[PDB]
């Protein structure tokens, strides 16, 4: 199963 | 004059500052060379390392393997019990402590994948969250991804990606090694050139500059013969940065700000010859033919002098000092110098047991092609004799006999040394650790005492990973030792202990091995038949203890070991601040429950056997002074306990609500206390009086 890679958006602040 | 807990308290801080007195590295690999060794089997008692379980490679990832093309590549992250494999331009991560586990895909690349990295990441760009920054690198860029590796129940890290856009088209310099230092910098290397790349990213993104870009620290220009790299080394605690080229050249760079990286040492293998042969003993196992197939960081905290450890194919451990041309203006070293040399040992791995001048000619690790050392200086070396099957070289410092070595210019690099075996096929690949860094001080002086640490921070344990799984390798302490041997006097006469028992002391001193005995006495050790073993470690404890004699008096060993054990168990507590002041506590209350659990426990075991234990009962000035020092030490321990309590009661309520309602005079003491002045302080004592008096009221 392909990882699902959650958005940039979450990832970095702010 | 002077009450008991306060006399007790004395003896605590004079044997922290005995524990804190343990050699430093510089002070027992002195210029010189040494060949000390004492051999044991994998299968002995005292066998410093063994194997304690093992993780095959899933299936699935053998069925990708097979399924490869061109390229494949295996690797661990052992700081979160992962390991990953790569299939040309596809990416598998699993968590290896799963005994099922499920196969974490990645395979967005459209190139050969070349090197993969866990880093930590840079402060102030990403959600807190994320933990690390997964580094891929391809045949044409290289990729960041986020990482989120949060615990769970069971113990294993849960890990999910997140995508960043940051990336960089890699150019001509293949990408073969990856690292990260502790502030999130990324630096890489290969096999086309000696040059150093660095990756920069930041969250922003600006008009006259992309989000993640990519440079050349090296500056390379004219004429350059042909030349690579075979690994890549990073030590935050002197901002330094190692790589070791194909032709053995060893070159130190300085990280003189947050951007910056310049060369400051590049030392040959001629240098390294050089410095060699102007030692007292030179060697045919060290020459012009001779590669270095590893280095391995020395930090600031270990030792001063000593920055680098340096493995030849032959199996010598080359130990190079640095040094800054002046005093001040960190400070980037100058000039690199072969100080001390560590030669291989003799004794070789064989199926039956077998049975004073430096040996510096053994070839016992010839040929070695992996190495590793980890602080306190755990080595491990990947001995390749036969093309199939590899031998495990495992070592550690005599913590034991470096402790006891008197005067100080007696001190050698005594080690303790162990063969492990792996099956046929089993090709080593990597070694990591799993558990926290080893550190027992914050200086060179105490730092590597692992005897202090033996119940403050689980043994050392390392992820050894082969092409068929992964072998969990643990670190023995003395106390694991103590028992198992125990273990085997259980079925024995009165003078097969005595004979047991003999041993330790011949290496450990006598204190030290009562110290163990009654550890194990108390259960230490049980975390892995144990009622007789710790009915065996009373006998000892009883028998062997030792008695009080005039020279002022001598404290029986007995005594002694009480106050070791004991002052082990608070070590990280005795001189520490009770708070932090938005008011917390310095000490996290999980852990000031098991030192609670382990001083009760000790407690415990004295009051069960008051009638057998000398000294205990009343008592001919030595076995009086004997019951008052022994008197002290339990007044001690049952007032750090009631300490304790007091501590967690007040934080089970809301402090800085208690700590608002308060006189200055009265937050000000509370800030400087301290567990001693708690435990063993009128001041303190009063305090806590008041806080209590302050509860109650409202």
């Amino acid at each position: 199963r392909k990882a699902k890679l959650l958005p940039m958006e979450e990832a970095l602040l702010p | 004059d002077l009450p008991p807990v306060a006399k007790a308290a004395q003896v605590v801080n004079q044997t922290l500052q005995l524990d804190d007195s343990y050699p430093d590295l510089d002070s027992y690999c002195r210029p010189g060379a040494s060949s000390d060794y004492e051999m044991q089997s994998s299968d002995s008692s005292w066998a410093p390392f063994h194997v304690v379980r093992h993780h095959n490679i899933p299936d699935k990832v053998f069925e990708h393997l097979n399924a490869g093309e061109v390229f494949t590549k295996l690797g661990l992250f052992a700081e979160i019990g992962y390991a990953w494999a790569s299939i040309d331009s596809s990416l598998f991560l699993w968590d290896y402590t799963h005994p099922n586990p499920e196969l974490i895909g990645y395979e967005e690349a459209t190139h050969t994948i070349t090197a993969v990295a866990l880093v930590p990441p840079k402060p102030g760009v990403f959600v807190k969250t994320i933990t690390h920054v997964l580094v891929v690198a391809t045949t044409s860029e290289i990729i960041l991804l986020g990482v989120s590796a949060t615990p769970t129940p069971s113990g294993s890290k849960s890990l999910t990606l997140y995508s960043t856009r940051m990336s960089v088209h890699r150019g001509g310099s293949d990408v073969s090694f990856i690292v990260g230092t502790k502030d999130g910098r990324i630096f890489l290397g290969g096999e086309s050139d000696t040059d150093i790349h660095e990756i920069f990213y930041q969250q922003e993104e600006r008009w006259f500059s992309s989000r993640c870009g990519k440079i050349n620290h090296s500056h390379p220009f004219g004429s350059r013969q042909q030349e690579w790299l075979r690994g890549l080394y990073v030590d935050d605690t002197r901002n330094l940065l190692y790589s070791l080229s194909n032709r053995s050249t060893i070159r130190t760079y300085h990280m003189e700000g947050p951007e910056k990286l310049t060369k400051v040492i590049e030392k040959d293998k001629t240098s390294c010859l050089r410095d060699f042969a102007h030692m007292a003993d030179s060697s045919p196992l060290f020459t012009d033919k001779t590669n270095i197939v590893a280095l391995s960081p020395i930090p600031a905290t270990e030792a001063s002098k000593l920055h680098l450890m340096a493995l030849t194919d032959t199996g010598c451990r080359l130990f190079l000092s640095a040094t800054s041309s002046a005093s001040y203006t960190s400070l980037a070293p100058q000039s690199m110098q072969l100080q001390f040399v560590k030669f291989p040992p003799r004794e070789s791995p064989t199926r039956i047991r077998t049975l004073s001048q430096l040996d510096k000619t053994s070839r016992a690790l010839d040929p070695s092609a992996l190495g590793f050392r980890f602080s306190p200086g755990y080595f491990f070396d990947v001995v390749r004799k036969h093309p199939n099957q590899d031998m495990l070289f495992v070592s550690a410092p005599d913590t034991g006999r470096i402790k006891v070595t008197q005067p100080a210019s007696a001190l050698k690099y005594f080690e303790q040394g162990t063969w492990i075996e792996l099956e046929n096929g089993n090709r080593t690949i990597e070694i990591g650790l799993t558990t926290a860094p080893f550190a027992a001080a914050k200086q060179p002086l105490g730092f590597g005492n692992e005897l202090a640490v033996q119940f403050d921070q689980v043994p050392g344990e390392f992820a050894v990973l082969t092409n068929t799984g992964v072998h969990i390798v643990r670190r023995r302490r003395l106390v694991d030792i103590f028992a198992k041997a125990l273990g085997n006097c259980v079925s024995a006469s009165d003078d097969a202990l005595e004979r047991e028992v003999r041993k330790f002391i011949n290496q450990y001193g006598r204190v030290e091995t009562i110290a163990a005995a009654l550890a194990v006495a108390c259960g230490q050790g049980s975390d892995l038949m144990d009622r007789n073993t710790e009915n065996l470690a009373r006998a000892a404890f009883i028998e062997y203890g030792g008695q009080p004699r005039l020279a002022s008096v001598r404290l029986s060993s007995r005594h002694d070991a009480l106050a070791l054990y004991l002052t082990r168990l608070v070590r990280t507590l005795w001189k520490a601040k009770v708070v932090q002041v938005d008011i917390s506590s310095t000490i996290p209350t999980s852990k000031l429950v098991t030192i609670q659990e382990n001083v009760e426990r000790l407690r415990n075991f004295l009051e069960a056997n008051k009638s057998t234990i000398q000294g205990l009962a009343p008592p001919d000035i030595a076995n009086q002074k004997e019951h008052q020092a022994l008197h002290a030490l339990q007044k001690l321990m049952e007032s750090i306990s009631e300490g304790i309590s007091f501590v967690l009661m007040l934080f089970d309520e809301r402090v800085s609500d208690i700590y608002a309602r308060l006189d200055a005079v009265s937050q000000q003491q509370l800030k400087d206390l301290t567990y001693e002045q708690l435990f063993s302080q009128t001041p303190g004592k009063e305090l806590a009086k008041v806080l209590v008096k302050a509860i109650v009221n409202r």
